[PDB]
């Protein structure tokens, strides 16, 4: 007498409020840390609404194998006394026939694509649909906090950047399109992140920028060829050449996409970041405070060069909190 | 009407030398020649859109020669080579080419096992041929219709269709030849005057099929409407025009995922329209139960029908299924009719008997097997003709009449109407009974047995009850006079393991153990088995008594101071009164009307579309033999008989084969019911073998056969779901279109008329049971559509099981 | 010319839509100003449902034919072409996966080699016209391979 | 008894097993209905021993359900085309999976002689020695991956 017919997830609404409007209006992204609405419908109506709610059970479940002492998954009631911290549910408006139930996640959730499934009590296990979750830059409690909106929006909602190229007393700025709400941008960053095996990791920013960085530096070394060649559409094809293997190669020439490539995945994930140039940067030195450059007679240089040197231009940033270092060391 | 010929350029293999062979023909349908030297299975041409799309591109600026006087093939192929380089569609270089392929020899079907087959060929550029460099695509229709001259009218003209392949060609190029008068070409090897002729020849390009193309050539000369614009066209304008119009009434069947013959036979209307757009502007226009109304027809066509298929009827049973069901129907007929002899030579003072009644079911079954229409029927004696013979012996008795002769007077009675009922065809009737009145009478008929069955071991049981003391002294001739112990126990264990065994086999049979071939046989001959391991289980046991089957000594009449073999109709010991020849009518009409119902009624059990019967079934003629057969039996002194349900049923499903669950087909044939006949009459000279097979193994195949013969009925389906959630029914039309309570009520009202019928058995008047079964009918066709519509009572009464 | 579908079944649903199913919109219009037919195929990025369609269905293909008045093209013919088109499995499989004209190109050659063409025949009969289930079986089975 | 037990706890699902009503309840009540067998007498004393019989042979035929090897006697009188779709039939040759289980059928005579002799008490030893022959003949004669197809302790495809 408790049977399901479907259940809404209601993508767009919840993604204008979870600031994933740009990705999807049929998938469900959401971030941590913040409810989301979804409406569950009944094949008949409900009779009493306090025993069936006593009968249903709300289960959330990430990965390939997940567990409780992962945090991978969490089983939580559909009531009002939940934990609004913690994985909760609670029925804010009801009919007949629908119920329209607040879900929260919480703020230190492991990140990836979840599966949503309802226990009914005598009852097999149902699915409801699927969701990603992601960090959550507007969430107080999140590591991935920014005080301010406009620094929200500029760090990872803008898909419309500018990289700054050319010499220091010369700057040229370039237009870069990092496209971080590409529909398979998340897909791509997700599967990406499968590599690191340490999955209940992932609900700290700073074991999956790092994670992250690290396996995007081996794919510009395995990927980038030696040297229209230069012609760039953003970081979107870049990433898609990194991980498939088909499209346009990106050749050392520009081997400086790196930083917004992975800018790009960060934003995607919902860390905030940003791509910084520093002109002169001495590079290959190994923490040495010298830079020893050789010229000839006629001043020029015979080599293509030493080890160690003075870059015309070279990074990323990402703003997180840092629990694991001393206390101060908070920011970008 | 045309003969079009094609004709590919090809090559062969003993020689390598190119030639023309003929492909495809027309004479109004298309027939293909294969890799074998025989020409394929007849056709409609059916045409590719890349075909038609190119024969429209290359006819849009091809090459016509109408009015062409030439009488020979290098004349023609002359003009269309001048025409061709005076058009621009060949140069002047590939002159000699080309007419060099156009008059090759011309081969056909009689000389390709003469060399060493065709092989696709491509004219080169020099006098040597090439090997084609797109991949080779197989025909359609020589893989479907080729994997296995009179016609022609004599006053028609030959269409010759040239393709060929040639490298050196920039683009394809068509030649249309009219002749001024038609002429026989060596390249036609019939004799029909040639008319027309086609010639398709370019290199080798993507979505051009040169075989399909010259396909659709001559799929378009043979059209009727572009035939008589070609006879009267005057240049290329009307040709055009001909084949727009041919082009505007084609129809493109896209490809489906589900292709479903329903929504293919939704096109016919389609097709109906365009062929009249077609044919809107073009001078030619476009090209057992029924009564007969003739005195004796429907045996005529039960004749027609079924004798034909007699030399079938004898090869059909060479299968050990035959014989399983020979061993089955064999115990199944001559126990009831041991047990129905042996009541009537009690209620009628052994006047008719055991030996009797053996005598003439071998007589009638021999006959019926020999002659009639539906050898799966069994003939033998039933219930309510032991009733009537009860009934009339008493009137009989009260009156002081002679019994035998008044049923001599019966069966002539009964002669004289089944006469005039096959004179009228009367038995076209029986079409009246719809699926309702036929399940229910088989269900009554399936719990009258069973309940019988079960009454026969509750007799059994108190005749020898459980008691703590017996007597140990005890007569047992002819019959134990008192309880004996161990011998009702033992007859219900050997009823139940004959039941467990036959059931346990019919399971084995579409079990997935043994090898399919051994299971099958086993399954087969499972009641021959389980009758085999009881009787031998009771032979061991030597202490206990059980009953044994009781034949005559031999072959004479059961009371030879009543009568002897022939009975006087006119008086055995006093003489007949004349009103009792004139008033034994009405009793022939009643075993009358009881032979027709049950007979006829059983033929539609057995004969029913859903059981595959693929060899027909003749009412007339069944009918006719079974009461001939009773009048002349009644001369005789022997009871007449009909076509049992219970026997036939099971008879039927012996020789059922069931497919990999789904019938396959019917085991047909008229030896399994003439070897039960003739096992029946030599029942008697068999007596030391059916004295030692006990009556309680004989009751667990009753059990068997009661059970089985419920497969078949949807009113036990619709029981059975009446004990079920709705969610776990069937997928049936039944259930899908129907509400489940308005068939609960329908089930619940045929639960009700099976009630009223068995009511009416329980009585004295138990005579009158075909009537309130006839009753059924009215109820059917009057009160049911006022309670249920129209798709309602079409999906739960369906002859054919169809959903409307 | 009056339509042969509307003359011959209109002369006289939405259940077994799939929930997780998308719609496709096929527009014809007739505009004299245009020099040649044009047609305009779209596959939008995420499904979305639009005002043009009054069913609760997501719009992911959208098929637009505008073109002037010239003979041996019927719009609505062509309309019902190419909802047909896409009502096929393969083409649409092949549509989703589609990332340039080229594979819709051969999409649609491979739907035309497996079309199947019925020439009008002067006596219609049932028989000649079941000897065709085969071929029909045929050219599915090469749609399908 | 024991497996009885657990079987008539067992819930089946929509074929497949669901759960198990373990509890305590039942053993307990059991064994008081057991010691006051005696203080029942009258109701004890009308229940015929051939109704227990045809109990125990229930009981036996139920027993069966659980056991591979019971599966593949089975399967000895089935084509080959007939066997489930399982791990230990579309990994392993139908000849060595009939060889494995006349081995076990070997070793089944082997133990109903050695109870059907006065040594009977032997019969732990025996059963024992079967552990040897697993892990020392088996994979003499059968391949890693063929003996954790057929002996597998959660029914996995190795
Ligand atoms: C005493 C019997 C002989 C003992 C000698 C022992 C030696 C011995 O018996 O092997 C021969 C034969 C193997 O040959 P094989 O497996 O190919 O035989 C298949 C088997 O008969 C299936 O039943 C058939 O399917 P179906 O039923 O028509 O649907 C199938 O035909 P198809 O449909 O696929 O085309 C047959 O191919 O045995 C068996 O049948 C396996 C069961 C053996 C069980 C153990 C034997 C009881
Ligand atoms: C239905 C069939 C049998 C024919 C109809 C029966 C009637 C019309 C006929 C058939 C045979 C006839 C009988 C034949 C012979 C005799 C002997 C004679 O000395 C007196 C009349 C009598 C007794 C006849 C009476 C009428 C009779 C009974
Ligand atoms: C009488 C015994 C043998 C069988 C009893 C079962 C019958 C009477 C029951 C079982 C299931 C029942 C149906 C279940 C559901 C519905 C839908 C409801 O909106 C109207 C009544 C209806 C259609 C019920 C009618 C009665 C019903 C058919
Ligand atoms: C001994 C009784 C109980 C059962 C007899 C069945 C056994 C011995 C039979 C039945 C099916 C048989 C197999 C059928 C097919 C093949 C394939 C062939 O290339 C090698 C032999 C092999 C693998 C057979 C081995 C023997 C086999 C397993
Ligand atoms: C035979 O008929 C006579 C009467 O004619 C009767 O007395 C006798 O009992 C009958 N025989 C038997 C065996 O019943």
């Amino acid at each position: 007498a408790l049977g399901i017919k479907s259940c809404d997830f209601q993508a767009a609404r919840n993604n204008e409020e979870h600031h994933t409007k740009a990705l999807s209006s049929r998938r469900l992204f959401v971030r941590r840390g913040q409810p989301f609405t979804i409406i569950l419908y009944f094949r008949a109506p409900v009779r009493a609404f306090l025993p069936a709610l006593k009968k249903v059970a709300l289960t959330a479940q990430t990965g390939e194998q997940p567990s409780k002492i992962n945090r991978t998954q969490a089983t939580f009631p559909i009531s009002s006394l939940g934990d609004r911290k913690w994985w909760s549910a609670v029925v804010e408006e009801r009919d007949a026939q629908s119920w329209t139930i607040s879900v929260t996640t919480p703020a230190d959730a492991v990140i990836g694509h979840y599966s949503l499934l309802l226990q009914v009590s005598g009852r097999k296990q149902l699915l409801l649909g699927q969701f990603t979750l992601l960090f959550n830059p507007w969430n107080r409690e999140d590591a991935v906090f920014l005080k301010n909106e406009a620094q929200r929006m500029e760090y990872l909602l803008n898909q419309n950047g500018l990289i700054y190229l050319g010499t220091a007393d010369c700057i040229q700025a370039e237009s870069w399109d990092f496209g971080q709400f590409e529909g398979d941008v998340i897909d791509l960053s997700l599967r990406l992140l499968s590599k690191d095996k340490q999955v209940e990791k992932w609900s700290q920013p700073v074991h999956v920028a790092r994670v992250l960085g690290a396996l995007l530096h081996f794919l510009k070394e395995q990927r980038v060829l030696p040297t229209l060649l230069n012609k760039r559409r953003g970081s979107v094809p870049i990433l898609r050449q990194w991980l498939t293997g088909r499209g346009r190669p990106v050749y050392d020439g520009q081997a400086w996409v790196l930083a917004a490539v992975a800018c790009t995945v960060l934003r995607c994930l919902g860390i905030p970041a940003r791509v910084v140039t520093t002109f002169a940067s001495a590079q290959g030195t190994g923490g040495r405070l010298l830079i020893d450059e050789y010229y000839n007679e006629e001043g020029l240089q015979n080599g293509e060069g030493q080890r160690g040197r003075i870059w015309i231009f070279q990074s990323t940033e990402c703003w997180m909190t840092r629990p694991a270092l001393p206390q101060g060391y908070d920011g970008w | 009407k045309v003969y079009v010929e094609l004709q590919e350029l090809v090559m062969d293999e003993k020689n390598q030398e190119l030639r023309w062979m003929e492909a495809a023909r027309w004479v109004q349908l298309e027939e293909n020649l294969g890799e074998n030297g025989a020409w394929g299975r007849p056709h409609l041409s059916h045409l590719t859109f890349w075909s038609l799309l190119e024969l429209r591109r290359v006819f849009t600026k091809g090459t016509v020669l109408l009015d062409l006087q030439e009488t020979s093939l290098a004349g023609v192929a002359n003009q269309l080579l001048d025409r061709f380089i005076f058009e621009d569609q060949i140069r002047p270089q590939d002159r000699e080419e080309l007419l060099r392929a156009l008059l090759l020899k011309h081969s056909h079907a009689g000389e390709l096992e003469a060399l060493g087959g065709v092989k696709p060929a491509v004219l080169t550029r020099s006098g040597d041929p090439s090997q084609p460099l797109l991949p080779q695509h197989s025909s359609l229709e020589t893989q479907l219709f080729c994997e296995q001259l009179e016609k022609i009218p004599p006053d028609s003209e030959a269409t010759l269709v040239l393709v060929g392949r040639a490298d050196f060609l920039e683009q394809p190029v068509l030649g249309f030849v009219r002749l001024q008068e038609a002429a026989e070409l060596e390249a036609v090897e019939l004799p029909v005057p040639i008319r027309f002729l086609f010639v398709l020849l370019g290199p080798e390009a993507p979505h051009i099929d040169y075989t399909q193309l010259g396909r659709a050539a001559a799929t378009l000369m043979s059209e009727r409407v572009f035939r008589i614009d070609a006879y009267m066209a005057q240049s290329r304008g009307e040709l055009l025009h001909s084949l727009e119009g041919f082009l505007d009434c084609s129809l493109v069947l896209p490809p489906t995922d589900a292709p479903s013959e329903q929504a293919l036979l939704s096109l016919v209307p389609v097709q109906r329209e365009l062929l009249r757009r077609r044919y809107q502007s073009s001078p030619a226009k476009p090209d057992p139960l029924q009564q007969t109304g003739q005195l004796f027809g429907g045996l005529v066509r039960d004749i027609r029908r079924r004798y034909p298929y007699y030399l079938s009827d004898i090869t059909d049973a060479f299968s050990p299924q035959v014989l399983a069901a020979v061993i089955f129907i064999y115990f199944a007929a001559l126990s009831p009719a041991i047990t129905f002899g042996g009541l009537l030579g009690e209620k009628t003072r052994n006047q008719m008997g055991v030996s009797e009644l053996l005598i003439s079911t071998a007589v009638q079954g021999i006959l019926f097997a020999l002659l009639g229409a539906q050898p799966l029927l069994v003939v033998g004696f039933s219930g309510p003709l032991l009733v009537f013979e009860e009934a009339f012996f008493s009137f009989c008795e009260t009156n002081g009449l002679e019994y035998i002769v008044g049923r001599v007077w019966i069966g002539f009675w009964l002669i004289l109407l089944v006469v005039l009922v096959v004179a009228f065809e009367g038995s076209f009737l029986v079409r009246f009974i719809s699926r309702y009145t036929q399940e229910i009478f088989s269900f009554l008929i399936s719990l009258i047995f069973i309940y019988e069955t079960f009454s026969k071991l509750i007799k059994i049981f108190q005749d020898h009850p459980l008691q703590k003391t017996y007597n140990y002294n005890v007569l047992m001739v002819p019959k134990p006079q008192g309880p004996l112990p161990n011998t009702a126990l033992l007859s219900l264990v050997l009823m139940a393991g004959t039941f467990f065994f036959a059931m346990m086999l019919r399971k084995f049979k579409n079990s997935s153990y043994f090898p399919g071939k051994l299971r099958r046989v086993i399954g087969d001959f499972g009641v021959p088995i389980s009758i085999l391991i009881m009787v031998l289980v009771d032979f061991f046991i030597q202490d206990t008594y059980t009953q044994k089957l009781s034949v005559p000594d031999g072959f004479k009449v059961s009371n030879s101071s009543a009568r002897g073999w022939v009975i006087h109709p006119l008086g055995l010991r006093s003489e007949f009164p004349i009103w009792m020849m004139f008033a034994s009518a009405l009793p022939a009409l009643l075993v009358f009307i009881l032979i027709f119902l049950e007979s006829q009624i059983t033929t539609l059990i057995v004969s029913k579309p859903e059981r595959k019967m693929v060899k027909g079934s003749g009412f007339h003629l069944d009918l006719l033999l079974v009461v001939g057969m009773g009048g002349v039996a009644a001369l005789f002194g022997m009871p007449w008989l009909s076509a049992t349900t219970v026997r036939s049923v099971t008879h039927a499903n012996a020789l059922t084969v069931m497919g990999k669950a789904q019938i396959q087909e019917v085991k047909e044939q008229r030896i399994s019911g003439l070897l039960v006949a003739v096992l029946v009459g030599l029942s008697i000279l068999m007596e030391p073998i059916l004295s030692r097979i006990p009556l309680a193994v004989l009751f667990g195949i009753f059990l068997y056969m009661g059970v089985t013969s419920l497969s078949g009925i949807q009113l036990f389906d619709r029981i059975l779901l009446l004990f079920k959630p709705p969610k776990y029914h069937p997928d049936v039309p039944y259930v899908k279109r129907v509400k489940t309570w308005r068939m609960h009520l329908f089930t619940g009202i045929q639960i009700i008329c099976l009630a009223v019928l068995w009511v009416v058995k329980s009585t004295p008047a138990s005579l009158a049971l075909p009537f309130v079964l006839i009753l059924t009918v009215p109820l059917r066709r009057v009160l049911l559509p006022l309670i249920f519509r129209n798709v309602e009572l079409q999906c739960l009464d369906a002859d054919d099981a169809k959903a409307t | 010319h009056s339509s042969l579908e509307t003359q011959l079944f209109c002369e006289q649903i939405l259940e077994k839509i799939p929930p997780d199913s998308e719609a496709t919109l096929v527009l014809v219009g007739r505009a004299d100003f245009l020099e040649q037919p044009v047609l305009g195929f779209v596959r939008l990025q995420e499904a979305a449902e639009l005002e043009a369609v009054e069913l609760p269905v997501p719009i992911r293909f959208l098929f637009v034919l505008l073109g002037p008045e010239a003979p041996h093209i019927d719009y609505t013919q062509l309309g019902r072409a190419a909802a047909t088109l896409m009502s096929e499995r393969v083409f649409r499989i092949d549509a989703y996966m589609a990332q340039s004209r080229g594979e819709l190109l051969h999409s649609l050659e491979g739907f035309l080699d497996c079309s199947l063409v019925l020439p009008p025949t002067d006596a219609p009969s049932e028989q000649a016209l079941l000897s065709l289930v085969p071929v029909q079986r045929e050219l599915l089975r090469r749609r399908y391979q």
